């Protein structure tokens, strides 16, 4: 009776994808790591660890400006690399900051230290 | 372009100039310090 | 026995750590980059599920490397090794944090 | 480079003349061979140079630096697994005869966790760095390099 | 699928605790930075 009549349907059975938490245990994780992180940067103001003593003055200031914009810079950068950008533009940004963001900061290092 | 005996004798030459340099070196390294 | 020895070495830590900042801004740092470390397992135990395992990865790495970097540059700072000085292990520090802070970015996607 | 790290230049520049020409190394990397080993052998010695100058001198540039060709010699060959083995077997030993240092902490350390983060980010790899018997031995010298290190200051007061 | 085709992590709840944690320490170790080098020994 084979090879002649007509043969049942089949329909592919699909896995499961996974099971993501509930929001609200999230939140309250989120809120958590907040408070530890407002609990960081107060703890470090109130204790005399950071108390911005040796503020550089003069022409060492602009040097100072320029390692701190390289710093920040370059996060700012990987920000971007998180949100879409490219890895070619990623490269060419990082050479353009880095070039003469690495002449101030090694000047700042030698002139203030 | 080159040919076979021809670039083994190069290879063969290469080498051993290099050696010979080699053996120069070390001996004004270790006479001269 | 112990308590003697525990007390001793806690004057010494007060005193080393009142005497210089900077190894003060550094253990703090520290012991907060162990908090967060705990608190991500906590969450990784409670809900009871891996889904992303490289966010956790990442989460988990990123502080775990800029706590050994940072003990890294504690042990240069206390007692400087010979050919690296304090700017140069400091520069060194921050060149190393940088590379693992993409490193860590890329891997949670 | 890594022979001039051990002895000297001239033993280096004897090293150099060696590895230019043996066949041993020669019967894969011939003008025609483009297998995996034709840069393989190259970036291995290279890694290898960068954590002798981090051993020895305790440089966190030169540890990035040998984290850095770790991961493009994960990234060109599947035999990394070699140095993920050598280099905490070298540390372990130092361990074990009693010639541990702030530079052997600071070298180890700083690679480990660079060059670990780094070799999870090539897709055939992915997490075997934390899920395979071969890669387990660094992790575990990653643990016992700090129970060594604590210990020590614990033997500074006593 | 390819490799862009996943969904992004800022969209899978779990993940918002990975993100967070990420997102304090770069900006705890930008803060650590300047007090490093603006404090005098
Ligand atoms: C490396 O290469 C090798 C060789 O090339 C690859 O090996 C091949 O792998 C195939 C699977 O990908 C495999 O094919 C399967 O074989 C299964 C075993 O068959 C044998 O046993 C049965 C008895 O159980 C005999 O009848 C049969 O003749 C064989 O001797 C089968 O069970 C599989 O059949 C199912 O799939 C095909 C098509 O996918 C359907 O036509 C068939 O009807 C079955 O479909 C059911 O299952 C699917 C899900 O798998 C459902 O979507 C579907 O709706 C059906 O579900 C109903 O039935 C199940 C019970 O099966 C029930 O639980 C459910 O509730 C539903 O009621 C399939 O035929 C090859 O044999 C194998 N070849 C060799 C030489 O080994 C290997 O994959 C490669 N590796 C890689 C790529 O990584
Ligand atoms: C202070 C300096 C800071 C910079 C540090 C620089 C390097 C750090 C060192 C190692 C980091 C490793 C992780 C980065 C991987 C980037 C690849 C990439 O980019 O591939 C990615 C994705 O493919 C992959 O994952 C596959 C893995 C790629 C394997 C690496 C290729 C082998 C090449 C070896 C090196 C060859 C040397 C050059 C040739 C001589 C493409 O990204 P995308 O274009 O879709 O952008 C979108 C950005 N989303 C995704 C975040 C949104
Ligand atoms: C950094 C250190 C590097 C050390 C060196 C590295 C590698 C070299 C070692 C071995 C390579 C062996 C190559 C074998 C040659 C195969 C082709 C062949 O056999 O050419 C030969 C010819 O040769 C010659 O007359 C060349 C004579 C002198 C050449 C000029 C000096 C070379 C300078 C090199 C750099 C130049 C740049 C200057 C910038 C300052 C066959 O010509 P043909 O009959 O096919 O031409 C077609 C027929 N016409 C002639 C009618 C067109
Ligand atoms: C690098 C570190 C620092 C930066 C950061 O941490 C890691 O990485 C950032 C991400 O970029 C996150 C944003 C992603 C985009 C997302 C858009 C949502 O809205 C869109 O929703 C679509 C569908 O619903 C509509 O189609 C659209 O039109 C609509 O714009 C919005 O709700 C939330 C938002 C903005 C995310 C917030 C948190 C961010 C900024 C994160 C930061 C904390
Ligand atoms: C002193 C401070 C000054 C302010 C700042 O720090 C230093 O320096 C700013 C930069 O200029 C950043 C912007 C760059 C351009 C970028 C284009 C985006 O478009 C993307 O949108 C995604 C979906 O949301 C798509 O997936 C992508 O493909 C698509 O590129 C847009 O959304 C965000 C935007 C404007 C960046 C926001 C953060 C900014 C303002 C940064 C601040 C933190
Ligand atoms: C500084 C670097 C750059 C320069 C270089 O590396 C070191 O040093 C060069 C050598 O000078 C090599 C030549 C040697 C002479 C040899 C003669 C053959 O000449 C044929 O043609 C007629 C000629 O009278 C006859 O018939 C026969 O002698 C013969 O058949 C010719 O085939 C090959 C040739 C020219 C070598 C080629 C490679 C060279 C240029 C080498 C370069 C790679
Ligand atoms: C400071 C520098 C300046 C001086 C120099 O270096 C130091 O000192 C010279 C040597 O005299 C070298 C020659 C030795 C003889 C050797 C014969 C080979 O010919 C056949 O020798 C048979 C033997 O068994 C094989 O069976 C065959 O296979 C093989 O072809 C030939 O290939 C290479 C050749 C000529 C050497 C070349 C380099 C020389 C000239 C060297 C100079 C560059
Ligand atoms: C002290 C040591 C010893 C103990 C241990 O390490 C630390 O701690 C264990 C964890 O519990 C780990 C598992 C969690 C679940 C996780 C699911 C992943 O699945 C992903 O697979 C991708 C395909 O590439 C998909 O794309 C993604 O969507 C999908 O999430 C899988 O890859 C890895 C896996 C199984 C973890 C690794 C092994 C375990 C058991 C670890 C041990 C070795
Ligand atoms: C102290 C440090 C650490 C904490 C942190 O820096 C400072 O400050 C955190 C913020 O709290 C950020 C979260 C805000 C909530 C936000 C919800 C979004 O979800 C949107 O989704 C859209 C599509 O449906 C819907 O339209 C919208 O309504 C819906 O809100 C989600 O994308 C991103 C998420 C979770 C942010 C992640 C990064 C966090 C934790 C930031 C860290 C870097
Ligand atoms: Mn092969």
């Amino acid at each position: 009776v084979d090879k002649f009549g007509i043969k049942p349907e089949i329909h592919h059975i699909f896995h499961a994808e996974p099971k993501r938490v509930a929001k609200p245990i999230a939140v309250i994780f989120v809120l958590i790591i907040f408070i530890t992180i407002l609990s960081l940067i107060v703890t470090w103001l109130n204790s005399c660890a950071a108390a911005f003593n040796n503020i550089p003055t003069g022409v060492t200031a602009v040097y100072f400006l320029g390692f701190i914009a390289t710093i920040v810079g370059f996060e700012v950068i990987f920000a971007r690399y998180y949100l879409g950008t490219s890895i070619f533009e990623t490269l060419f940004s990082s050479l353009y900051l880095g070039a003469p963001g690495l002449l101030t900061s090694t000047k700042f290092l030698r002139s203030f230290g | 372009m080159i040919s076979d005996e021809q670039l083994n004798s190069l290879a063969i030459t290469f080498g051993i100039v290099m050696m010979t340099l080699i053996v120069i070196y070390h001996a004004v390294d270790s006479t001269m310090s | 026995d112990f308590q003697e020895t525990f007390k001793t070495s806690k004057r010494a830590y007060f005193a080393q750590i009142e005497k210089y900042p900077k190894l003060k801004l550094i253990d703090t740092f520290c012991f907060f980059l162990v908090l967060l470390g705990v608190i991500q397992c906590t969450f990784i135990i409670l809900i009871r599920d891996n889904f992303p395992f490289n966010a956790f990865l990442a989460g988990f790495i990123i502080c775990v490397g800029q706590f050994v970097l940072l003990m890294s540059l504690r042990l240069q700072l206390c007692n400087s090794f010979p050919g690296i000085s304090k700017n140069r292990a400091f520069a060194e520090f921050i060149v190393a944090s940088l590379i693992l802070h993409f490193v860590c970015l890329h891997f949670i996607n | 480079e890594f022979t001039k790290e051990i002895k000297d230049a001239s033993a280096g520049l004897l090293a150099a003349g060696f590895i230019a020409i043996v066949p041993g190394y020669i019967s894969r990397s011939v003008a025609g061979s483009y297998d995996n080993e034709a840069i393989a052998i190259t970036l291995l010695m290279v890694t290898f140079m960068f954590w002798i100058k981090a051993q020895k001198t305790g440089s966190i540039m030169h540890a990035t630096c040998a984290a850095l060709f770790y991961f493009y010699m994960v990234s060109a060959w599947g035999g990394y697994v070699f140095i993920t083995n050598l280099i905490p077997l070298h540390v372990f030993l130092l361990i074990l005869m009693g010639r541990y240092s702030s530079k052997l902490y600071s070298a180890y350390t700083t690679w480990y966790a660079i060059g670990t983060v780094a070799s999870m980010q090539i897709p055939f790899v992915g997490f075997l760095p934390i899920r395979s018997n071969d890669h387990m031995a660094a992790l575990g010298v990653f643990g016992l390099i700090q129970i060594v290190a604590f210990g020590d200051f614990v033997k500074g007061q006593i | 699928l390819a490799n862009d085709e996943y969904p992004r992590s800022w969209e899978i709840s779990n993940s918002w605790v990975y993100i967070s944690a990420i997102c304090g320490v770069i900006v705890a170790w930008i803060f650590f930075v300047v007090s490093f080098v603006t404090t005098s020994s």
